[PDB]
C-alpha cells in the first residue's frame, strides 16, 4: 500500500479527488509532487481518466 | 515477336472470405454473379459442392 | 559459379547442361512461394574477371 | 485498452523549436527533431519530434494525424501528407505522442517535411541513421526467404 | 547513454548562478552576453548583461 | 497466430498490422478483422 | 527476423585436408576452428568467389 | 546586426530571408517585418 | 523571377514552349542531385539552390499531365570548412571564414 499526496492528504492513489478533464492545472500540480514515487503509474492512469 | 517465350497456366482456386457469411444458424455462401465457386467444409463430415450463382 | 555452368551445344539446341548448385529451401509459415538457394551466375562473374 | 495508454499525451502540447536546416535556411520549425534512435535491426527508427501524433487539434483521439504548433495556434494534418527520407524515401508506420516509428534505410541525415497549401516546411538534422543486419550475412535490404533468427526490433504498439 | 539536457534559464538584465543536482557527469556553466530569439521575437530587451 | 515483430496485431489473412490499428474505425484488414469485436 | 542463407559450399576432400569453394551472394563470415587444445580460429569476411584450403 | 551569409535580410525574430524577399508583397517573416517600409 | 508578359512576379519561372512563353510558380519546380535539393531563389537565367553531392542534376516540373525533365552529367560537390570533414553542417560549433554564393543579386 502506498498513499500519494496533494496537500496534507494521504489519499488512495488509485482514486484521486481530481481528474484532468475537469481540472486542467490542479491535476498537473498534483502529479508534480508525486514524481519520486513507486506508485506514480497508478496515480497517472487514475489521474487522467475517472 | 522474337524467339523468347514465357509460359502461361491455368490459375488455381483463390479462397475468398468475402463470400461466406453467417445467417442465423447456417453458413451462407454467395458466389459472385456470372461466376461459379466451390465450398469445402469439415463441420459435419467430408464435404464438397460446386455451386453456381 | 564459374564459366560454363550453363552449356548449350548450339544457340538453339533445345538441350542444355546445367550445373548451378540449385538447392530448394523450406517456405515461410503462411506464404505461398518457392524459396531456393544457388550459386550465382558464372557468365556474369566471368565478365567481371 | 489503447486509450488508457494514450491519454497521457492529452496533458501536453506541441511546440515550435529551432531547426538549423529548414526549407530555406535556419528558422523556427513546427516539426523540429530531437533525436533519431536507430538501435534495432531491420531499419526501424524512432524519431522524437516537436509535434504530436494521434491527437486531434482539440485534445481527443484521432487515427493517423500529426498535431503541431504554428505560431500559437495548434493545427493538424493527416499523416499520409507527411513524408520523410534519409537517403531513399522512408515509410511511416505509426505515431503516438511526441514519437514516430518509421522504416528508413541508412544515411547520414534525416529530413522530415510536410506541405501546406503553398507553404513547405522541413527540418533536416545531421544525425546518422543506420541499418543493422542480423547474423553472419551482411545484407543491405532484408531478404525474401531464409532461416528464422532471433532479433531485437522496435515494438509497433505504444504499450 | 543519453545526454539529458535541462532547458536554458534566461534572465534579462541580471545574472545567474549554478545550482548542482549531483546528477551523473553533470556539467553546468553559465553564459553571458546573450541576445536570444524565440519564434515571436527578441526574448530580452537589453543589449548586453 | 503470432506476429514475428512484437507490437503487431495479426489480421485474418496473416497480414500483421500495428496493434494501435485494431478497433480504430478504419478498415485495414481484408474483410475487417480489426473491426469485429470493439 | 528472417535472415538470408548463403549457397552451399562445395567441399572437396583430401588426405588430412578440406577444400571449400565459396560463392557468396552478399558478404558472409567464414568462421573456422580446430577441435583441439589450440583452436587456431579464423574469422574472415568473404565477399567474392574464393577457394579456401 | 547582420546575417552570416552575405546576401540576406534579417527579420525581427532573427531569421534571415534572401535579400530580394524584403519588399516583395508576399509575407515572409513573422509579423511582416520585411513588408513594413516599402 | 519574371512574369510571362514581362513584369516582375515574385517567385515564378518563365520558360519558352515551342516559340510561345509560359510560366509556373517556382514551388512546382523540383531538382535533385542524389537526394532532393531546395531552391532558394532565382534571377534571370540563374537559379540558386542548396544541394548534397552527386554525379548529375535533374531539374523537373509537371505542367499538364506531361512531365518535363533535364539531366546533365555535371558533378556537384559539397565542400566543408575547416580541418574536420562533414557532409551536413552541425547544429553548433565555432564560426570560421567561409565563401558561399551571395543570396542577393547585386
Ligand atoms: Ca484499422
Ligand atoms: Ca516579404
Amino acid at each position: 500500500t502506498t498513499m500519494c499526496l496533494l496537500a496534507n492528504v494521504t489519499f488512495p492513489c488509485a482514486q484521486p479527488p481530481i481528474c484532468y478533464d475537469r481540472k486542467p492545472a490542479e491535476t498537473l500540480a498534483m502529479l508534480s509532487v508525486n514524481v519520486d514515487n513507486p506508485g506514480y503509474d497508478e496515480l497517472l492512469e487514475a489521474a487522467v481518466k475517472c | 515477336n522474337r524467339g523468347a517465350y514465357v509460359e502461361m497456366h491455368l490459375p488455381g482456386s483463390e479462397v475468398d472470405s468475402s463470400l461466406v457469411s453467417l445467417s442465423g444458424s447456417s453458413v451462407t455462401v454467395t458466389p459472385p454473379d456470372g461466376t461459379s465457386a466451390l465450398v469445402e467444409c469439415e463441420c459435419g463430415g467430408t464435404k464438397i459442392s460446386e455451386t453456381i450463382n | 559459379g564459374a564459366f560454363g555452368d550453363i552449356q548449350s551445344r548450339t544457340v538453339s539446341s533445345s538441350d542444355l547442361y546445367a550445373n548451378t548448385n540449385l538447392v530448394l529451401q523450406r517456405p515461410k509459415a503462411g506464404a505461398i512461394h518457392v524459396p531456393y538457394t544457388q550459386a550465382p551466375s558464372g557468365f556474369e562473374q566471368w565478365k567481371k574477371d | 485498452s489503447t486509450e488508457e495508454l494514450f491519454n497521457e499525451y492529452k496533458l501536453t502540447r506541441p511546440y515550435m523549436a529551432r531547426c538549423i536546416r529548414c526549407a530555406v535556411g535556419s528558422c523556427h520549425s513546427p516539426i523540429a527533431i530531437e533525436a533519431v534512435k536507430s538501435d534495432g535491426h531491420d531499419g526501424y527508427v524512432r524519431l522524437q519530434t516537436s509535434s504530436q501524433y494521434g491527437l486531434d487539434s482539440s485534445g481527443n483521439l484521432k487515427g493517423r494525424t500529426m498535431r503541431y504548433d504554428m505560431h500559437g495556434t495548434i493545427k493538424e494534418i493527416p499523416l499520409h501528407q507527411v513524408s520523410l527520407y534519409t537517403s531513399r524515401p522512408c515509410h511511416i508506420v505509426d505515431g503516438h505522442g511526441y514519437f514516430l516509428l518509421a522504416r528508413c534505410p541508412a544515411g547520414d541525415s534525416i529530413t522530415m517535411e510536410f506541405k501546406k497549401d503553398s507553404v513547405r516546411h522541413s527540418c533536416s538534422v545531421p544525425y546518422e541513421v543506420k541499418f543493422n543486419p542480423v547474423g553472419r550475412e551482411l545484407y543491405t535490404h532484408p531478404p525474401e526467404h531464409g532461416v528464422e533468427q532471433a532479433c531485437q526490433v522496435y515494438a509497433h504498439d505504444a504499450q | 547513454y543519453k545526454t539529458g539536457m535541462d532547458s536554458p534559464a534566461i534572465k534579462c538584465c541580471g545574472s545567474q548562478e549554478c545550482t548542482p543536482t549531483y546528477r551523473p557527469d553533470e556539467q553546468c556553466k553559465v553564459f553571458t552576453g546573450v541576445y536570444p530569439f524565440m519564434w515571436g521575437g527578441a526574448y530580452c530587451f537589453c543589449d548586453t548583461e | 497466430n503470432e506476429c514475428n515483430i512484437p507490437g503487431n496485431f495479426m489480421c485474418s489473412n496473416g497480414r500483421c498490422i500495428p496493434g494501435a490499428w485494431q478497433c480504430d474505425g478504419l478498415p485495414d484488414c481484408f474483410d475487417k478483422s480489426d473491426e469485429k469485436e470493439c | 527476423c528472417t535472415v538470408p542463407l548463403a549457397p552451399e559450399p562445395m567441399i572437396t576432400f583430401g588426405f588430412r585436408s578440406v577444400s571449400l569453394k565459396l560463392h557468396p551472394k552478399n558478404p558472409t563470415y567464414l568462421i573456422t576452428r580446430q577441435l583441439a587444445d589450440e583452436p587456431h580460429y579464423t574469422h574472415e569476411l568473404i565477399s567474392e568467389p574464393a577457394v579456401r584450403n
